[PDB]
């Protein structure tokens, strides 16, 4: 539609001779200096901030918007025909990139129309540029980003489910031929290539010579190269689904910035591969930007209510309206909700990991509890217990059609990093699979004695567990080594531990069937005035409160010791089958450590130290 | 084959006649 | 364990019960999806 | 095709014609209203009823039905044009819009077996529910090429081209390029009316754009379309227009009159009408009549909780009728599927099939909102027993693949039978490990009836003899229409009544304290349903919920 010389020459007196209103409305050659950097072999990738067009060339920033392979060689072009006019000297011969295209311009010299008959343009480049998404278009969902935006520059966030190791991939092959003497170029985009046999080269074919091809490596353009998977962030993704996951490869100086299991923010060209009724191509993401969140890292004044109003009234209140009470059970689900991602700044990293145990599974439907725990708290995601096998941790050797080859892959306690874990059914799980857990409780220590595997994998997520029963109540007659059928050692890892027992409570039996009869009867499932409200507005008060880190009082620990003497007494006279050891002096001071978010005042706090001492006496010893 | 003289199958003999 | 598959026929001829037994348990209690037998299907797969 | 006509009159007045319609003056402008509609939504499909096509011009309606290319590309541009003369911009916007069938079609609303191949170029419906499915792909329809050398620019419609006319490289512009998402579904007749004799007919359906997430399988959807050929070997398939979801759910007054409460009680008989040549296990026919029975939908707001997916395991003795029930709920099937032993037909599995990977969903899938027959369940392996277990608990069938996650629809009872391998009397080891099935999965049913052969001489000779003579030397379809009408019933709970049943629960609880009896609870909604829906009662009645409290009782014997 447009004359491509035009717009060449357009950005070219863009980037020489136009000017910005960067630094104090006056033009500093932004760019001028990036490109020096680039004519010394100092700067390697080049980016392009589309905002800075966008300030004063809307149509450009459109047009590249529209269209983003095309633009995109484009700029390429254009910032290989303006190194030469910064050359100020002779080239150090920095690598063998270098060497080879300094003789290739000498042998051009020297010899100084076929279109056929010239050095292809990617190269001579040694410098790659990129694109930097304008703010102006919003981040895409991943489920949005249909056919239909193909070859537009789209921008969509995820989290990273498989990354590979870092291996060369071959822009431009070079042959050389025993006859000819000179370089044939075969430049390479697809992920497949078929190698040459005779030359196509014209002296040759003229000639009728042999024409023998030998492959090298010498002066070839090698560029790096990954492949990633990125799945849908959970918060957004509607609850009658499950997220997708879209292939994403990035090439160049932008490698080795994204790590598994973190948020990444990917800007790229949507673009088809093929294979090689009807004509079937699947579909990639060669990106472009690669920048993480910060977080990864380690109007009246009535508007709120923090120290005027109880969270303990409201927050709790309207939490797992489902569950049948268990209000003190409730309570420690907001601990766990509240984990340890807020820890202070004195290297206590022990402080988010929070390992809760709950033991019964039949035990008043408990088992759905987990899904509210996901969908509340930010930065958690789903999981499931019994999503795999015991293969889903270790490689195995399957069948597959798409891609995978000595497949490395992670479970559950991967997927969610630093977030809630969800894990059900541990009674069924293999022998093997429980010393794998063994393993996670010794602060990430995974040791496999297996010959191709040798990963160190870091869990540092919160571990909830649900286990069964040993096929039916616990009943008191039994003595010790019958009476607990789970091993108690692995218990004993454990910081909380939780049970349950359907005991014939009249008064308490009398509840349970006031409230179902209540359901069938209306809409409002919390009776008791609670409306449900937008998740919006809970989330965005939660953040907020995030940054202002509050610290406990070293001097307050000496009372706690009292508590740890009279515990001793019971432990020994009752003989019973749970028992504790010094870890809840260990458990005590990181449980009292979350109470205190809700008052921040942190100088004088007694009652909330008091409580968590009052929540273990209140679950055991219940008779 | 070579309630006592069931290998596989305990449903199929239930559905025949004992013939010598 | 010291139980495996390769003894437990043996110990049926010492209880004078001869190789008919062992299809009518041993070679039924596995095809009932057994630990035993899965046991076989995850460790035994590849090491025999 | 690309291929065109040179200012065709026909076209130009079938233009005009469809035109006319689409701005409807003289009316009060539903359409335009739907046009506006389309524009602020974001919407590109434009659904047009075809009776209003009928009442304005028959002959419009006959030639669109007759010969669906022309007409529907005609009525196409006539959309376009419409939309650019309310809104230029809009047009401009987007490519090409499309237009969808909807309403009544008197000889053309067909069925897998009725879709012969007389109806080539006609355009079709078809009813059914979706078997397999396959992921969803781009499909190029517009290839943009630029050649850096010639400083020329092709462009085809739907090899590749990749060699210029002197051979000359040619790099693509893909944005100009126009990709559209595809997807190949398929269809298969209804189960209950679809004859069981002969062959079935799979018919192949495309979907373009705006259809690819609209069906998913499992679910029960109506495809129109025009009905192609692809050019040794020739298949039919079906290109679409409109895909729209289903599931929803005479002598009726004559049968409503008879089954009138007053009279006397139905329910007697009612449960004996399942059962014709079996004496006794008249529990056993209460709680198969409650099986068909009861809702399986709950107005479970901000989340889902226990609902309609409940079911009856039957584990028991041979030849006691635990293999025969289930060829009796087989036979009068409302909406029900048979399977049996391993059933390897991929419950959520894709085979993997080459050279191709689709979704072949299978048996509880195919059964959704209905009852599903399966004998033999500890025939299954592990491998299904996993899956299975999730099934039943969120109503789901989780698919889990190398990059295809989706969920299909489940919502699903179960009615399974299983021979106790080598258990003869079960009654002195508890039923818990004495029927193999150790696993948690019992706790998730609902009932399990123990149907041993105690000597009971008295009460087994009557069992033998009378069903000889039960042949009458000197009311199948009835329950039919019972279970259809009660199906659209929902019989809200009264409080009164609803604490009448938590009265007599508290005697159940101290009984079973000497087996769950935190899931009882849940499970009495079931039941106090149940009876009121063979009354077709809004209101659970006390003495139709007594026999609901005396059920439990009966239930763990």
């Amino acid at each position: 539609l447009k004359d491509y010389a035009l717009e060449k020459e357009k950005v070219k007196k863009f980037l020489q001779e136009f000017y910005q209103d960067d630094e104090l409305g006056k033009k500093q050659f932004k760019y001028g200096n990036q490109l020096v950097r680039l004519a010394h072999r100092e700067q390697v990738a080049l980016y392009v901030d589309l905002d800075d067009v966008a300030e004063d060339d809307p149509e450009l920033v459109d047009s590249i918007c529209e269209n983003a392979r095309r633009y995109a060689k484009l700029f390429a072009d254009a910032v290989q025909e303006l190194l030469p006019q910064y050359k100020e000297r002779e080239v150090v011969n920095k690598d063998v990139l270098d060497v080879y295209i300094e003789h290739r311009l000498m042998m051009e010299q020297r010899s100084r129309r076929s279109p056929q008959n010239q050095y292809p343009a990617e190269l001579m480049r040694r410098f790659e540029l990129y694109f930097q998404g304008p703010s102006s278009n919003k981040p895409r969902v991943i489920r949005e980003v249909r056919a239909d935006s193909v070859g537009k520059l789209v921008t969509v966030r995820g989290i990273v489910t498989r990354v590979s190791e870092v291996k060369p991939k071959m822009v431009v092959a070079t042959y050389t031929c025993d006859q000819c003497g000179a370089e044939t170029y075969q430049p390479i985009q697809s992920p497949t290539f078929m190698p040459l046999i005779m030359c196509p080269s014209q002296e040759c074919q003229t000639n009728r010579s042999g024409g023998r091809l030998y492959l090298q490596t010498r002066g070839s353009r090698f560029i790096k190269f990954q492949e990633m998977k990125m799945q849908e962030h959970s918060d957004q993704v509607p609850v009658g689904n499950i997220p997708r996951s879209i292939t994403v490869l990035v090439e160049g100086e932008n490698t080795r910035i994204a790590q598994p299991g973190d948020h990444v923010s990917v800007t790229g060209i949507f673009l088809p591969i093929l294979r090689t009724q009807g004509l079937l191509s699947e579909t990639y993401l060669e990106a472009h930007r690669i920048v993480k969140m910060n977080k990864s890292e380690d109007t009246r004044e009535e508007l709120r209510q923090i120290a005027e109003e109880d969270f303990y009234e409201k927050l709790a209140a309207s939490i797992a309206p489902e569950i049948y009470g268990h209000e003190d059970v409730k309570k420690a689900l907001l601990l766990l909700l509240v984990g340890g991602v807020d820890q202070s700044p004195r290297g206590m990293k022990i402080r988010g990991n929070i390992n809760i145990c709950l033991m019964g599974d039949p035990g008043v439907a408990k088992s759905q509890l987990l899904s509210y725990i996901d969908r509340l708290a930010p930065r958690s995601q789903y999981t499931t217990g019994r999503g795999s096998s015991g293969v889903g941790l270790t490689a195995a050797v399957l069948r597959d059609s798409v891609s995978g080859e000595l497949t490395l892959e992670g479970g559950a306690l991967v997927l969610a990093d630093q977030g809630v874990c969800c894990i059900d059914e541990f009674d069924k799980m293999a022998e093997a699979d429980r010393t794998a857990i063994h393993e996670v409780m010794e602060q990430q220590t995974i040791s496999i004695a297996k010959a191709g595997i040798l990963t160190t994998l870091n869990a540092r997520c919160s571990i909830l567990a649900a286990a069964n029963p040993a096929y039916g109540r616990y009943n008191p007659r039994r003595s010790l080594e019958q009476n607990i059928q789970l091993p108690a050692a692995l218990l004993s890892r454990f910081d909380l531990l939780w049970l349950i027992q359907d005991r014939p409570d009249r008064d308490n039996d009398l509840r349970l069937a006031q409230h179902i009869t209540y359901v069938h009867q209306h809409s409002r499932q919390p009776p008791s005035q609670f409306e449900p409200l937008d998740m919006k507005l809970m989330r965005r008060y939660i953040a907020m409160c995030r940054e202002k880190q509050p610290m406990v009082p070293e001097s307050l620990a000496d009372y706690i010791t009292a508590a740890y003497v009279e515990m001793r007494r019971e432990a020994w006279a009752s003989k019973d089958a749970t028992y504790t050891s010094a870890r809840t002096l260990l458990a005590i001071l990181r449980l009292s450590t979350a109470l205190a978010r809700l008052r921040m005042v942190d100088v004088v706090e007694k009652e909330d130290v008091n409580e968590a001492i009052r929540l273990m006496e209140m679950s055991k010893d219940s008779l | 084959v070579f309630e006592d003289n069931i290998d596989f199958m305990p449903t199929i003999l239930s559905r025949f006649d004992m013939i010598f | 364990s010291q139980v495996s598959e390769h003894s437990i026929i043996k110990d049926f001829t010492k209880q004078k019960y001869p190789e008919h037994a062992i299809h009518k348990v041993l070679q039924l209690m596995l095809r009932r999806g057994e630990i035993q037998h899965r046991m076989q299907r995850k460790v035994l797969y590849r090491l025999k | 095709a690309g291929t065109v006509v040179l200012d065709d009159v026909e076209l130009r007045e079938a233009q005009r014609d469809y035109l006319d319609f689409l701005d409807d003056e003289e009316d009060q402008g539903i359409y335009q209203s739907k046009v506006r509609e389309l524009i602020s939504d974001n919407q590109y499909r434009l659904i047009v009823n075809v009776n209003d096509l009928r009442r304005k011009n028959e002959k419009r309606a006959n030639r669109l039905l007759n010969n669906a290319f022309e007409e529907l590309v005609a009525f196409q541009r006539a959309l376009k044009d419409f939309v650019a003369s309310i809104d230029a911009t809009y047009a401009k916007q987007y490519e090409e819009f499309y237009v969808g069938l909807e309403g009544s079609f008197g000889s053309k609303h067909v069925s897998p077996r009725t879709l012969t191949s007389c109806f080539l170029s006609c355009v079709v419906c078809v009813e059914g529910i979706v078997t397999k499915c396959s992921l969803v792909r781009p499909k190029v329809v517009r290839s943009v090429h630029y050649c850096p050398a010639t400083k020329k620019t092709i462009e085809r419609r739907y090899v590749y081209p990749t060699k210029d006319e002197e051979n000359n490289p040619l790099e693509t512009e893909y944005g100009l390029s126009v990709y559209k998402d595809h997807q190949t579904i398929t269809i298969q007749e209804m189960p209950e009316k679809a004859p069981a004799g002969q062959l079935p007919r799979s018919v192949d359906v495309i979907l373009d754009d705006d259809l690819v997430d609209k069906a998913k399988p499992g679910d029960r959807v109506q495809v129109v379309g025009t009905y192609r050929c692809l050019p040794g070997t020739f298949r039919t398939v079906l290109i679409a227009c409109n895909v729209k979801q289903m599931s929803k759910d005479e002598d009726i007054a004559k049968i409503k009159k008879f089954s009138k409460t007053r009279s006397k009680d139905i329910f007697d008989q009612l449960a004996k009408s399942l059962a014709p040549s079996i004496h006794g296990h008249d529990y056993v026919k209460k709680a198969i009549l409650c099986l068909l029975l009861g809702g399986v939908e709950r107005d479970l707001e901000n989340g889902s909780h226990i609902r309609g997916d409940i079911n009856i395991l039957l584990i028991g003795d041979p030849s006691v009728a635990k293999s025969q029930l289930l060829r009796y709920v087989l036979c009068t099937a409302p909406r029900a599927i048979p399977t049996t032993g391993r059933g390897s037909s991929g419950v959520g599995l894709t085979a993997a099939v080459t050279t191709d990977r689709r979704l072949e969903a299978g048996a509880m899938v195919l059964a959704d909102r209905g009852v599903v027959c399966i004998d033999e369940f500890d025939k299954m392996s592990d491998m299904d027993r996993t899956a299975i277990h999730e099934v039943m608990e969120q109503g789901r069938v989780t698919i889990a693949k190398a990059g295809i996650h989706a969920r299909l629809n489940a919502r699903c009872s179960v009615l399974a039978a299983a021979n106790p391998v080598y258990g003869r009397y079960d009654q002195y080891k508890t039923p818990m490990e004495n029927i193999g099935l150790q696993d948690s999965l019992l706790s998730r049913f609902d009932l399990l009836f123990i149907m041993l052969d105690q000597m009971d001489p008295e009460q087994d000779r009557e069992i033998s003899d009378h069903v000889l003579r039960m042949h009458r030397y000197r009311s199948a379809a009835f329950m039919k229409k019972y279970i259809h009408v009660a199906k659209i019933i929902k019989p809200v709970l009264t409080q009164e009544s609803a604490t009448y049943i938590a009265e007599e629960y508290s005697r159940l609880r101290s009984q079973d304290s000497m087996p769950v009896t935190a899931r009882t609870l849940e499970t009495l909604i079931r039941l106090a349903t149940a009876h009121a829906k063979a009354r077709m009662s809004k209101t659970v009645d006390l003495q139709d919920a007594e026999e609901a409290v005396e059920l439990v009782q009966y239930a763990y014997f």
